């Protein structure tokens, strides 16, 4: 009992185990948020571009971002900002359109310096920086489909293109779209980037070794994965959902691909894509019923009970249930 | 000392019992081997004996999943340790200053484990929630509850079901305002039934649908399968009592939406029909409330309250349970099955006087003139019961209901038959 | 990791470069002796 | 959720019974005049969402309208404390104040005036309820606004509630008090017809028994009309409180009626009530007994009905249930059934099985109980056929006399004949007729 | 980085809204009167480049450009906690003092003759943003000062950031209360054509609502421009310390409009904020769950828009989203779900997926919150065309009446009609049909 009370008076007093939490929370967790949205939009536009990761995740045009998202973040300048690292998994040779993992090659890696890398081990840091990917690829495709939006506002501005009613139309998907998204994102927010991580500092209050505090560590890791549907029992899931915000994507490059043109016509401006947004909004629509009834059926399956708070996210209005 | 039966050879007049359990082993771990009980031990000191050595064993058990907290004797266990050397030191074998011993151990260790489970394991709390759900304490919740999944219920379960079936019961509470997430978690919806495995049943699934309830430790000592068991069935009883009493509302509702109608002979009868047997149903639910349910539960919290001895709690609760059990008729097959015949026939005829608002038609008039008859054939039936029953002196509760039914005399007067509808 | 890496390579960019300081003043007093 | 019942004010007389219901209601369910929770009201066992919605997130308000076809009761509730306690959307007050004139076809006119806001309001409440079972008017029987009202208020539960059970508060008229009310026999024809009508329950109120009642339980030598409605009102506050305050059993509107409706038509119940005692008396706790209680309740200066001597109807229960409030012992309740069912306080139909029933409830913690021990009898009497024949006999002599009608003549369901008067004068004989077939085996067809 | 906002004040209502907005956000940075940071305010998490500059690295200047046709307005700016912090090169004052005479007309003009001096203002504010997406305008549509500066402001922001996006915060004159603005139906009008015109997005705000919830939740008896002008700027920065305060979620305006807007037409927003509690009721922090919270925010006096009673069409919501701050557990959003769902407490469009989308927000640490937790709603409503109906009603009966317009024929643009008040009025009514059209799976063929 002396030895693990001295450890744990060592582990937070010594190996600054709280500060190191709040650096991942600072960094890794995105929590400056000016960064992140820096981050999202600079990645959108080189993922919209088509650039290669030879050219996007360039050291050089990295660490631009990384500095350009750190000057715009109250946070980027901190030190606990300062353990974060941009590393390529892989170097693809060109970014897939409308690939919600496209992003997936970048991971930010936490140094955890002895003895503090035998309870914030390699395999922490790992799944650390697969949820960093994760959350940096789904940032990627809302910020594409944020541009995609933005991009035909403008042209509507410049065009008059208010009465279109193929932009009405594709506008209105992209919307419903990214509510849908958004409603997602908290969720997974709240029960992985915040439950679990309160959940973690009741833990890392409570951690009374170095095994302790690693088994604490995994907990918490392994709580995101699951309320982040990684687990494999999500992987169904979660693959669908990867589907959905690609398919969510292909609906922002179609409309993206072209501006609006001039209303011509009493339906209003014609988008030269407009069939294809059309097309992919209806795709969406049934693919997002078909996610609806099987998230409804794995659920009166006891299968996935957190699923339950993910249909009650998705249809949290009832509006997928009433169509 | 350590609920440690350390016995390699089985030279002990104790055997390792099979342990029925971090379900730690159950205390039937350790047996009496009464084939090798010594002539000299008593068969009564042998069952202190047992009972010392199981609550020692419990108490191990717990400190093991329970933060050392120490022995209850704490201390005092070496005392004890001195005393059973003094009795090696004696030289006559005397099981009178054993037994004193024995006693004084299990009375302090029953006192102990007796404000660990009341003040530190609420035991309390968890017999209220039990009585709330399992024995629809929280009958107008459960009323409610009934009301609002009646329609989800009425079908046969499914594994899917359950669920919706919880859900409806989240919702009906938080109607009722029943807000309490912690018992919800508590309560488990239970088994398809009927097509909807739902393979197996014997009347719909309606009938199969269950509760369950996660007993914490250490309580679950005290909520055994049995026990467990027995609140189920009372759940499944006084959810059957709820349908019947809606299934009457419903007919008085549709006679009350039909006030507007003329109120045809086939009409009046049936309305006649369902405000008996809603009477009758009325009168033996509070009958089991109060002087079945009411009275043995408030036995219980008196005796509860008035000892120290958490063994005599759980012999309390057995005793209660065991008067709910009998005071029901359950034990009594027969008269349950006659009873549950009888809510069957009482069930159909309030579908058809609800379902017909008007005169009944050919199909209505021949429903409600079998419903007429067997309910008058049941109600007669039962009415001869319970005047057996208090004629025997055999179950008060059952003379108290006899009482009740023929208090105008009306049934002694029918013969204990509830009225025919005319049809 | 990566600012793991660049501080890695610094280092050893520096430790290579006091290396070859401290062998090009020995191989001058070697050619001086 | 609870069974919502709501209620309906009707008339002066009407609104000011309402008015005394709801202030009742919330003095038992610990709710101040204004819908604030009083904080004595710490037993949260009772129903509140059954009799009253939340007007916010603190206020409770009673589920309660108040109509009016005289300004002087509807603008006292508005002008009292429990101003806050109904709906405003609910409220419906005659701007001219002259009332019905004592007409019940004035009263109905005026219902009819404001058929739109009225059913506009009870679907707003009905919403407002979360499991609303149906509507409770109450009202008096008697008067011209209040009896008129109380016909209007049923058409349109009716109509906007045809499928949930529409209650009455029908009065009839005081026969040992001189009614100011002359038209009270065709106004009382005008409640009874809507009650057969358009009302799925008529709990009929006799003036003379609440006066009765009122001399030798409460100690009210001249009980006045807003007595006899307050001492009403908290008789069916005390008939209710299971359904209100809820217990092991009466939870529902349409349970606790069972019991009482053996047909259709057949929907007129007599009440009773033991112990009584007054107001003023609370300073004595007498030591009554459940039988003690189960004796004097068979006394009909204890039923809230009063029935005249029908020498020709055999006259018995058609059925009887006893809800008794408060402090309750088990062996008294037994020794209560045994008096009973030994003492034949109750005769029973042959059609059907009947017996008196006890239903035991806890009292309203907040509501200061006169009595230990409390009870009210709701029962279907044939003796109430006495009441149901009087009643008709005095609609028949009023349309046939045109007694007060000219008054009536003024709004249009009076204004050419008083045939609708001598129509329910019929309906209430024929119903006569069926509690004295009630108490015959023939009860199976009674109503028919 | 955050999507920065240049603030427009016009008019008295306007200026008044800027002023206790700029109070309001220096309480909660710390920020003194003068736009410097408090001592104690350290925490320095806050985005001020949002809505506010650095004069110095310690004087905070908010990137406002103040255009009013009403001296009355910029003197009580002057006069006002906020005076020291803005700019004063940024402050547009017409020197006439006369005002617009509550004439849209004449504060148009007025705007026009400061046009240039708008836009400097504008664009010196945009430089002050690191990440500048347009100019808002905050200002009154029922005055003259604040109508028809808002409407210059409005269009000198649309000549400048052609591309870029601009929302407005237009306040409707109130219906239930008598406005003192006689021409205010006109003023109306002549802001929600601007709006229609030059603006991609108008928010109605019907200063009806406004009044109505100074009456019930804040015991206000007669709500005024200056108090309506402040209970919106609180509205408003609660709603924003997300983009002011950024974390996880909500760090943009337009992140949190995106879900709100579904079509380029259908852009006519209603508010919600929940819990809702008065001024005066601070003292008491109330443990107000998610579930209490939504119970809440289903109460009209919580809601900023006064929706008529349409007795026609059954106005619903499309989607709601809201925006929660503070200490929030996710098992009480859950209840907070389940419970809207057991009282229906939202409809949503039956035609397509919506949700009600989470965004979690930090509170500014140099403020104390008297809420754990407190909460923005941001739902598309067609109840909200009733507010925009409403105002396009008010306006055609002024026209129709040709109420107040002697003070309105003083201006060139009403000297002899109100048609464009009137034809701004029938856009403003063809955009109510819409927004209850968005209630409906028709809305997918709109335009």
């Amino acid at each position: 009992s002396l030895v693990n009370k001295a450890a744990v008076d060592y582990f937070f007093v010594e190996l600054h185990l709280e500060a190191h939490y709040e650096a991942l929370r600072h960094f890794l967790l995105m929590e400056d948020g000016e960064f992140a949205q820096s981050l999202s939009d600079l990645l959108f536009e080189k993922l919209g571009a088509g650039q290669t990761p030879g050219e996007l995740l360039n050291p050089l045009v990295l660490n631009s971002v990384l500095s350009k998202a750190l000057q715009c973040s109250l946070h980027g300048d901190t030190p606990h900002a300062s353990n974060l690292s941009l590393a390529l998994k892989y170097l693809p040779e060109v970014f897939a359109p409308n690939a919600p993992d496209v992003l997936s090659c970048l991971e930010l890696r936490y140094k955890v310096d002895w003895p503090l890398n035998i309870v914030i081990t390699e395999g922490c840091l790992s799944k650390y920086s697969g949820v960093f990917s994760f959350l940096l690829q789904l940032k990627l495709m809302m910020w594409a489909l944020k541009d995609v939006c933005f991009h035909l506002k403008r042209t509507a501005l410049l065009s008059h293109m208010a009465g279109s009613v193929q932009f009405r139309q594709l506008q209105l998907f992209k919307h419903e779209m990214q509510h849908f998204v958004k409603v997602i994102q908290g969720y997974i927010a709240n029960q992985i980037l915040h439950v679990t991580w309160c959940e973690f500092r009741a833990r890392l209050a409570t951690v009374g070794d170095l095994e302790e505090i690693q088994r604490a560590h995994a907990e918490y890791l392994h709580e995101a994965v699951f309320r982040g549907l990684l687990t494999e029992k999500a992987a169904p899931v979660m693959n669908v959902i990867h589907s959905i915000f690609s398919l969510v994507l292909k609906f922002r490059s179609q409309l993206i691909s072209q501006a609006w043109g001039p209303p011509g016509g009493p339906r209003g401006a014609e988008h030269p894509n407009f069939a294809l947004m059309q097309q992919s909004y209806n795709t969406f629509k049934y693919y997002s019923h078909f996610l609806f009834k099987v998230v409804t059926k794995l659920v009166n399956r006891g299968y996935q009970p957190h699923l339950e708070d993910f249909l009650l996210r998705i249809n949290f209005n009832n509006y997928y249930q009433d169509a | 000392l350590h609920g440690l039966l350390l016995d390699q050879h089985e030279e002990f007049f104790i055997k390792q019992g099979p342990s029925s359990g971090m379900l730690a082993p159950s205390l039937k771990q350790f047996s009496l081997r009464v084939e090798i009980l010594p002539s000299y031990i008593p068969v009564r000191v042998a069952e202190k004996i047992l009972f010392v050595g199981e609550s020692v064993q419990m108490f191990e058990n717990q400190n093991v999943n329970l933060t050392r907290k120490g022995s209850i004797l704490k201390n005092q266990e070496d005392t004890f340790a001195a005393e059973l050397h003094r009795l090696k030191q004696q030289p006559l074998f005397s099981l009178v200053d054993f037994e004193q011993v024995v006693d004084r151990i299990r009375s302090t260790v029953a006192e102990h484990l007796w404000k660990l489970m009341v003040e530190e394991s609420d035991l309390l709390g968890q017999l209220k929630i039990i009585k709330d759900f399992y024995l629809l304490g929280r009958g107008e919740l459960f009323q409610a509850f009934i009301d609002t999944a009646q329609h989800m219920l009425k079908t046969p379960p499914t594994a899917v079901t359950e669920h919706d079936v919880n859900v409806a019961f989240q919702q009906s509470a938080h109607k009722v305002l029943l807000d309490d997430d912690n018992l919800l978690p508590l309560l488990h919806l239970t088994i398809e039934y009927h097509g909807k495995s739902p393979r197996e049943a014997p009347a719909s699934g309606w009938a199969a649908l269950g509760l369950s309830y996660k007993v914490q430790w250490p309580l679950h000592i005290l909520f055994t399968p049995a026990v467990l068991e027995k609140y189920n069935v009372v759940f499944k009883y006084l959810l059957s009592v709820r349908r019947v009493q809606a299934e009457l509302q419903h007919c008085w509702a549709l006679q009350m939406q039909r006030k507007h109608l003329k109120s045809n002979q086939t009409d009046a009868i049936k309305w006649r029909l369902r405000n008996h047997m809603a009477f009758l149903v009325d009168n033996l639910q509070y009958y089991l409330q109060v002087d079945v349910l009411e009275s043995q539960f408030s036995q219980l919290l008196h005796q509860i309250n008035s000892t120290r001895d958490f063994e005599s709690i759980r012999l309390a609760h057995d005793h209660f349970l065991s008067n709910l059990l009998a005071q029901s008729f359950i034990l009594l097959k027969p008269v349950f099955h006659c009873l549950n015949e009888i809510l069957d026939l009482c069930h159909s005829f309030c579908s058809l006087v609800s379902q017909n608002l008007g005169p009944l038609d050919e199909r209505g008039a021949a429903q409600l003139s079998i419903l007429v008859k067997g309910f008058s054939r049941q109600s007669s039936l039962l009415f001869k019961i319970l005047s057996s029953v208090r004629n025997h002196q055999i179950n008060s509760d059952l003379a108290q209901l006899l009482l009740r039914l023929d208090y105008n005399k009306y049934y002694t007067q029918a013969g204990g038959t509830l009225g025919s509808f005319g049809m | 990791n990566m600012k793991d890496f660049e501080n890695q390579i610094t280092e050893l960019k520096k430790e290579n470069f006091n290396l070859k300081l401290r062998i090009y003043f020995l191989e001058e007093r070697m050619q001086q002796e | 959720m609870p069974r919502e019942i709501i209620t309906l004010q009707l008339g002066q007389c009407g609104n000011q019974i309402g008015f005394e219901f709801w202030k009742q209601l919330c003095a038992e369910h610990g709710i101040s005049p204004e819908g604030i929770v009083e904080e004595f009201a710490t037993e949260g066992t009772d129903r509140k969402d059954v009799f009253f919605y939340q007007a916010d997130d603190e206020h409770y308000i009673p589920r309660a309208v108040l109509l009016d076809l005289e300004p002087r009761v509807i603008h006292s509730i508005l002008n009292s404390p429990y101003a806050k306690l109904y709906n405003p959307e609910n409220i419906y007050l005659s701007e001219h104040g002259g009332g019905a004139g004592n007409n019940w076809a004035s009263g109905f006119s005026q219902g009819e005036k404001i058929h739109e806001d009225i059913f506009d309001i009870i679907d707003r409440e009905a919403d407002g309820s979360d499991s609303l079972e149906g509507f409770v008017l109450c009202h008096s029987i008697a008067g011209g606004t209040g009896s008129g009202l109380g016909s209007y208020l049923l058409e349109r539960l009716n109509d906007r509630y045809p499928k949930k059970l529409v209650q009455t508060y029908s009065v009839f008229p005081n026969q040992d008090e001189m009614s100011d009310v002359v038209v009270q026999p065709y106004n009382s024809l005008l409640t009874l017809k809507r009650l057969t009508q358009n009302a799925d329950c008529v709990v009929v109120l006799d003036n003379t028994a609440l006066n009765r009642i009122a001399t030798d339980r409460l100690h009210i030598q001249n009980p006045s009309f807003s007595q006899i409605n307050q001492l009403v009102s908290t008789i069916m506050s005390a008939s209710t409180t299971t359904l209100r305050y809820p217990g092991y059993m009466n939870n529902d509107l349409i349970g606790l009626i069972a019991s009482l409706i053996p047909t259709p038509r057949l929907h007129f119940l007599m009440t009773g009530y033991t112990p009584l005692t007054t107001d003023q008396s609370v300073a004595s706790v007498r030591k009554t007994t459940v039988l003690d209680v189960m004796r004097r309740l068979l006394q009909p200066k204890n039923v809230m009905v009063s029935t005249g001597r029908d020498r020709q109807t055999n006259h018995c229960y058609i059925a009887i249930l006893n809800i008794i409030q408060g402090e309750v012992d088990p062996t008294q309740v037994h020794k209560s059934l045994q008096r009973i069912r030994e003492r034949k306080l109750a005769n029973f139909i042959p059609w059907g099985p009947a017996s008196i029933q006890v239903a035991l409830s806890r009292k309203s913690p907040y509501l200061p109980s006169a009595h230990r021990v409390s009870g009210l009898m709701m029962a279907n009497h044939t003796s109430i056929s006495s009441l149901f024949e009087r009643t008709c006999r005095q609609y028949d002599k009023l349309r046939k006399r045109e007694a007060f009608l000219e008054q009536f003549r003024k709004e249009d369901m009076f204004k050419d004949n008083f045939d609708e008067m001598d129509t329910s004068r019929e309906i209430v004989q024929q119903l006569i007729d069926e509690y004295h077939a009630a108490t015959r085996p023939d009860y199976i067809s009674w109503g028919t």
